[PDB]
């Protein structure tokens, strides 16, 4: 079942076809198939266990040790040093959901598997597995078609973020932060809300600066609007507090001037040397004496600075930070409302940003310093200052505030949600099936596949949750066909009600209707590929 | 080699541009338009301007060619275009034509 | 000689010719004691560019004076055997002049 | 002159559709905007531009 | 064999001749075309091959698959080179070419073990190849009625039917409408490099826009880039080729000064003639600046101050659109920035897709150019669709300049073996059975589309041969309701350019491979 073709001509001449024929290996028709849903139902299997609120972690080692505890899929999905093809495309799969949603990398994974398998069985019964990829696509169509006639509207108004805070702590459940859960989950809303365009254009992920220092409580998270910067005053004798900071933003080294094009300067006499000398001085006089005429408090430069210009800054009641980068200048200038000024004799009063509160903050016995500029007066960027007890946990933190942010930034895009929780799978589920009544027979095994497949998210939360995945799934399903009701779904927190609107369990549609679509795309595409030809040649 | 600020100059007044690498090219160009190959930026007098019926661009097949064409059935060199399905079927017509 | 002119549009055959033999290198020579140009605008530069070529085109005159002088008529002819090379430029200027010349004899 | 004759391989369409191009084809693009002149009158540098 | 003292050629050199050598290219070439069958038709499947640096491609298209085989056999290489061939001149049917090439040889090889000369199989070769493109040429539909409806109807309906037997087959109408109006505004010469093709990971099939203008991912975006605006309703864009930077004035420049005073001045002449491009630029009223050199933070952060857009490192062909879309100059020097030379746009924005920004010029009422951005779930995913989208693209410019359309699902090819069979019934009879070989290797592809379907091909064929011999020009495989159908009242057109050039191809490389008696292997280097 390898190896390609060997014959060795009828004649017994020798028969070379393709390049080192002999080590390479190749696959064709049903078993290919059966290969590449093996694969992909042991990783969907393997991911499954990641999901809802009582799903549970996957502890990552990468190639040089380093240990990464998380829950989000599409990062568990890129650290697996996986050889097959088809889990390359599983990954590229979760990849592809997070970058365009960013929530629900886990979800697609699992339908995809489900997809698979139940392609599997219907190859074992004998069907083209086009026909079968045509079914899953009309089926998808059906599924998203539903979805859209279910969804509700929210509100996205800054007045009232009720919606947003549900939506986000909806996000946030499944993740280790949910020790914080409300407090995440507002100061990400507000995040969201505070960088951006009103008229539902793009949100710029950028304008939020992510970071986190060990130590401290994860509860000790705060939105700061501002920026935060990992430099200190250069002078250790600068104060460490200025209140209402005229901020100086400046893109030039405090240093004497110097031409770009190779240039020399000849010193000829003793008067020469005197001139530079007084020159160098005055230079550095008259470069403090511009900063400090435009009446500002604090200056901040990108490219440092040496010891003259630093003890006359200290002289001259003015603090200052120096070596700042590109980044943190921009978001400095952008929050404290000021412009970035290229050379002092362009300065003026009109391009000083303004900062009501500049400190220097300490984290304990660690020497460590870093600048706190906020308290600006509008300013259109924001700082998310994460803490905890590892950098683990910093890090699992990270990735679940920017699940957050990008879920309510999909809420900006598009304010219709659906409710979670396995309710929305059993809806289109039950409107496939509904359908697939009408459909002739041929593709009503397709459609009836489709459904199936659609129910595991639905059977994967209870299982997770440790209920019975069946019983309990089929008697949401009864519920749901008896009354006409698509919110009600598996109760994975034991709250007592199975009505996912009163629980507040809601979801982005675009994010569902984009789980259908790529699932449905990648298990065409994997269900086309008939035949593969690797090199199997073990190379090291 | 062309200079980005004598292409600019050159898109300005409306002058098409040809880069021949090979030096023997362009003495066959210089002696099928009828040209002298200047070895200066001098503007060319009139004895030593080419002429040609018409020059353009035009691909043929999935490559892009420079076609110095003549009207009259007459030249100091004349090229020969070949076709085919396979580059050894070509090179064969070429042998054949040689 | 195994080798024959240079220069595409030199004469292939001279009926009645002269001949000049020469070792004299009509080609472009740098300065022995490393000169480098320094210049402060394009006009300079084209300046400087025309007069590097002058003592060469010198050279190059000279011998286009004695190709004048000896035969004022089209009847007869100069090949010019130079044991050194010769640059396209003085190729060219002594084509223009009817002189078929050749280059790194034996 | 046998070195006259210049052969210009293209590939695509089969032998039966080759043709006698009286002047020369050259498998390159054009430096600059313009791509077609009427009335050509080439003025050849062998000097880089 | 007796060993000389001295050999004629080097050690290792290995010769085959006569009737073996012949059949065992036959039998490689049915090799290399074994690895293309089942990627014809619309139940066709796709190939996964992984390199040695493990990089997978998958592919529906035959030039492709052959491409990533490395072929060795001198024989077989000539389908690879038959189905590039095809791939450069027409864009679609690199699997025909193939199928038909080995089906002509798997015909005649019972003639080739039998002793028959291999010049009588190359003159009946190119006797029936003469005679099937006459009579494509002959039977091809055209409609002299010079309108934009139908000929718009006829375009799609061939992007459609190029488009059908391919991953995006499903969203085929969608993709067929947005190729059409792509080449349709092509000026003349319909170069493929007026049509950008952006890739984004991430969204669904139907989320792929076809912009009427340019599109292009940003660059680099120095700091100070962030303050300034992102949308402009009526922009004039400055399209540039001007390292905006403070730097050396040239690479052999050099500075000699001995007062610092000269020094001071230095110095703001470097500033003031980098001031003096930017405010010219300003003066010029664009709003938008674009260059393919860096523009430096400085002028990053001037245009910011001035409320303006600025982008470098803007790739070359991104700018070629740009300048055809908007309808500008690349300009190297700034010093005449008239109105002439300033592109102009309705609206330019920079929005999120998918996880990236990109730079949107829309609203071009003069546009040559457009931008396929194609969306997908993974790298091989969108590489697929943009191979299909190009096969598509392919054949709408050929049918741009020429519309003679045939009906495909093997119906063409039908109609030339009954053809075929008539004219060689009416021959002395050594021709004959070759030409009758040729017509029966002619019924390959719809052979190929039943077995690749799963329907039963002899009685497919069979049905197929009745109603042609009855009479029915356009009558090929109907896949979805597993029978036989009007192929050219059900919309399966295809240009008849297409398969002319396949049939010519076939049959020359049939006539190389059969006109081969010795194989000489010189020893590798
Ligand atoms: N409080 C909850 N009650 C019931 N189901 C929930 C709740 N929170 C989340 N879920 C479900 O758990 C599933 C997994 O969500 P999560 O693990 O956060 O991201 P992903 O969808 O990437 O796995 C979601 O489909 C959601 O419907
Ligand atoms: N809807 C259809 N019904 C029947 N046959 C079709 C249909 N669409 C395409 N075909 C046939 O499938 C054959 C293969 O086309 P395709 O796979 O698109 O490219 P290639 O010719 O390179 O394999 C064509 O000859 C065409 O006649
Ligand atoms: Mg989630
Ligand atoms: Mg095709």
């Amino acid at each position: 079942a390898s190896m390609g073709t060997l014959a060795f001509d009828e004649y017994g001449r020798p028969f070379l076809i393709i390049k080192d024929q002999d080590r390479k290996s190749r696959l064709m028709g049903l078993e290919a198939l059966k290969s590449h849903i093996m694969a992909a139902k042991a990783v969907a299997n393997t991911m499954r266990t990641s999901l809802g609120p009582n799903g549970l972690d996957k502890m990552m080692v990468d190639k040089d040790g380093d240990v990464t505890v998380t829950n989000d899929g599409a990062t568990i999905l890129s650290m697996m040093d996986v050889d097959h093809q088809i889990a390359k495309l599983m990954v590229e799969l979760s990849k592809s959901q997070d970058d365009e949603i960013g929530d629900g990398t886990t979800g697609v994974v699992v339908l995809a598997g489900a997809l698979l398998e139940e392609a599997e069985q219907l190859l074992d019964r004998g069907i083209h597995p086009i026909r079968i990829a045509d079914g899953y696509e009309q089926a998808a169509r059906v599924a998203i078609e539903h979805l859209d006639k279910i969804s509700d509207s929210v509100l996205v108004d800054i007045k009232d973020t009720e919606p947003l805070i549900q939506t986000a702590k909806t996000t946030l459940g499944s993740k280790v932060v949910n020790s914080c859960h409300r407090q995440m989950a507002e100061i990400a809303v507000n995040a969201v809300l505070t960088v951006a365009d009103m008229e539902r254009r793009d949100v710029d992920f950028e304008l939020i600066k992510v970071e986190g220092k060990v130590g401290g409580r994860l509860e000790d998270t705060k939105l700061i609007k501002g920026v935060i910067v990992d430099k200190d005053f250069s002078h250790p004798q600068m104060p460490k507090k200025v209140e209402d900071a005229k901020i100086a933003i400046l893109t030039c080294p405090f240093e004497p001037p110097k031409p770009k094009t190779k240039h020399k300067l000849d010193v000829t006499s003793v008067e020469d040397y005197k001139a530079l000398q007084k020159y160098e001085k005055e230079k550095f006089e008259e470069m403090i004496q511009q900063i400090k005429e435009t009446g500002a408090n604090l200056a901040i430069c990108q490219w440092g600075f040496d010891d003259e210009a630093n003890h006359l800054l200290l002289q001259n009641n003015l603090p200052a930070v120096r070596w700042v980068g590109g980044p943190e200048i921009e978001l400095i200038a952008i929050a404290t409302g000021g412009r970035i000024v290229p050379r002092f004799s362009e300065l003026t009063a009109e391009k000083l940003g303004f900062a009501g509160l500049v400190q220097e903050i300490s984290f304990g016995t660690t020497k460590d310093k870093m600048l706190v500029i906020e308290q600006c007066k509008n300013s259109r960027a924001v700082t998310i200052f994460i803490r905890g007890g590892n950098k683990m946990i910093i890090e699992e933190a990270k990735r679940s505030l920017h699940d957050a942010l990008c879920v309510i930034r999909n809420l900006i895009r598009d304010n219709r949600v659906v409710y979670g929780g396995g309710a929305a799978e059993i809806s289109c589920a039950l409107a496939v099936s509904q359908e697939a009544d009408k459909c002739p027979t041929l593709e009503q095994y397709a459609m009836r596949a489709f459904a199936d497949a659609l129910e595991v998210i639905p059977m994967a939360l209870s299982e997770n949750s440790g209920m019975n995945p069946i019983q309990t799934m089929t008697e949401v399903r009864a519920r749901q066909v008896k009354e006409m009701n698509p919110a009600l779904g598996i109760d994975c927190l034991h709250k007592g009600t199975n009505d996912m609107k009163q629980q507040h369990v809601i979801e982005t549609l675009i994010g569902k209707k984009q789980q259908i679509s790529l699932a449905t795309q990648m298990v065409r595409m994997i269900l086309k590929i008939d035949d593969i030809r690797k090199p199997g040649e073990s190379e090291e | 080699k062309v200079a980005d600020m004598a292409l600019h100059y050159a898109n300005k007044y409306n002058i098409m541009l040809v880069r021949l690498n090979s030096k023997w090219d362009l003495r066959r160009l210089c002696k099928t338009v009828g040209a002298t190959a200047l070895p200066r930026l001098t503007p060319p007098v009139l004895e030593e301007m080419g002429h040609c019926d018409s020059v353009y661009l035009s691909e043929v097949g999935d490559t892009q060619v420079v076609v110095f064409k003549h009207e009259k059935e007459d030249g100091a060199i004349s090229t020969i275009v070949l076709r085919g399905s396979t580059d050894n079927l070509m090179d064969d017509i070429e042998r054949a034509v040689d | 000689l195994d080798h024959g002119a240079r220069h595409p549009d030199m004469k292939k055959r001279v009926e009645d010719a002269y001949i000049l033999t020469c070792n004299v290198s009509l080609e472009y020579e740098k300065t022995e004691v490393n000169s480098g140009f320094f210049y402060k605008s394009a006009e300079e530069r084209e300046k400087l560019v025309k007069a590097e070529r002058k003592f060469i085109e010198d050279r190059v005159k000279k011998i286009i004076e004695l190709k004048r002088k000896v035969c004022g008529d089209s009847d007869k002819g100069f090949v010019v055997i130079n044991q050194k090379g010769i640059d396209p430029f003085s190729l060219d200027a002594l084509s223009k002049e009817g002189i078929v010349a050749l280059r790194r004899a034996k | 002159n046998v070195d006259n004759i210049r052969v210009c391989k293209i590939l695509g369409s089969g032998i039966s559709s080759s043709s006698v191009l009286h002047g020369m084809v050259f498998k390159k693009e054009t430096e600059g905007d313009v791509t077609s002149v009427k009335d050509a009158k080439i003025a050849v540098y062998s000097c880089p531009f | 064999m007796m060993p000389t003292p001295v050999i004629l050629l080097k050690e290792g050199t290995d010769s085959s001749q006569g009737i073996p050598q012949l059949v065992s290219n036959i039998s490689a070439c049915q090799v290399i075309a074994e690895a293309v069958r089942t990627t014809l038709g619309p139940r066709g499947m796709d190939k996964l091959i992984v390199d040695g640096r493990g990089k997978a491609t998958i592919s529906n298209d035959g030039a492709t698959i052959l491409k990533l085989l490395d072929v060795v056999h001198p024989a077989a290489k000539t389908l690879v080179d038959i189905a590039k061939s095809q791939d450069a001149e027409v864009g679609d049917g690199t699997t025909s070419v193939t199928l038909l090439a080995a089906e002509f040889l798997k015909q005649v090889k019972p003639y080739v073990e039998e002793g028959l000369h291999p010049q009588i199989i190359i003159r009946a070769f190119r006797t029936a190849t003469q005679l099937a493109v006459n009579k494509i040429k002959e039977i091809a539909v055209t409609v002299k009625k010079a309108d934009k409806v139908e000929q718009r109807k006829l375009l799609e309906k061939c992007a459609m039917t190029a488009l059908s037997s391919k991953l995006i087959s499903q969203q085929k109408a969608f993709f067929a409408k947005m190729v059409v109006d792509a080449v349709m505004m092509l000026d003349d010469l319909l170069q493929l490099k007026m049509i950008g093709i952006k890739k984004v990971q991430g969204g669904a099939l139907e989320d792929s826009q076809l912009v009427a203008g340019v599109a292009f991912k940003k660059t680099f975006s120095y700091a100070g880039f962030e303050m300034q605006p992102k949308k402009y309703h009526n922009p004039k864009i400055a399209l540039l080729n001007v390292e905006l930077e403070l730097k050396a004035e040239k690479d052999n420049a050099e500075i000699r000064v001995h007062t610092v005073e000269d020094y001071q001045a230095i110095v703001d002449a470097e500033w003031n003639i980098l001031y003096d491009k930017l405010e010219k630029i300003h003066h010029s009223g664009a709003k938008v600046v674009l260059s393919k050199l860096p523009i430096g933070d400085v002028a990053t952060q001037y245009f910011a101050d001035r409320d303006m857009f600025c982008a470098g490192r803007v790739p070359e062909e991104d700018l070629k659109r740009t300048m055809m879309a908007c309808g500008g100059s690349i300009q190297t020097s700034v010093n005449a920035l008239s109105a002439d030379v300033l592109g102009r746009c309705q609206v330019f924005e920079e929005t999120q897709i998918g996880g990236e920004r990109y730079n949107f010029f829309t609203g071009c009422p003069k546009a040559k150019t457009c931008t396929f951005i194609l969306r997908g779930g993974a790298e091989q995913f969108m590489e697929e669709t943009e191979r299909s989208l190009h096969d598509a693209i392919m054949i709408v410019r050929r049918a741009i300049k020429n519309d003679s359309v045939v009906a495909g699902g093997g119906a063409i090819e039908m109609e030339l073996s009954k053809y075929l069979r008539d004219y060689s019934r009416t021959i002395p009879g050594k021709q004959q059975l070759l030409i009758g070989a040729y017509a029966k290797a002619l019924e390959i592809i719809p052979r190929q589309l039943c077995d690749n379907a799963g329907f039963d091909a002899t009685n497919i064929l069979n049905k197929l041969r009745a109603r042609h011999a009855q009479g029915g020009t356009w009558y090929g495989v109907d896949i979805n309701n597993e029978d036989i159908a009007d192929n050219f009242e059900a919309f399966v057109w295809e240009p008849a350019m297409v398969r002319i050039n396949a049939l010519t191809a076939a049959s020359e490389a049939a006539c190389l491979i059969v006109s081969v008696d010795e194989t000489i292997k010189n020893p590798r280097s």
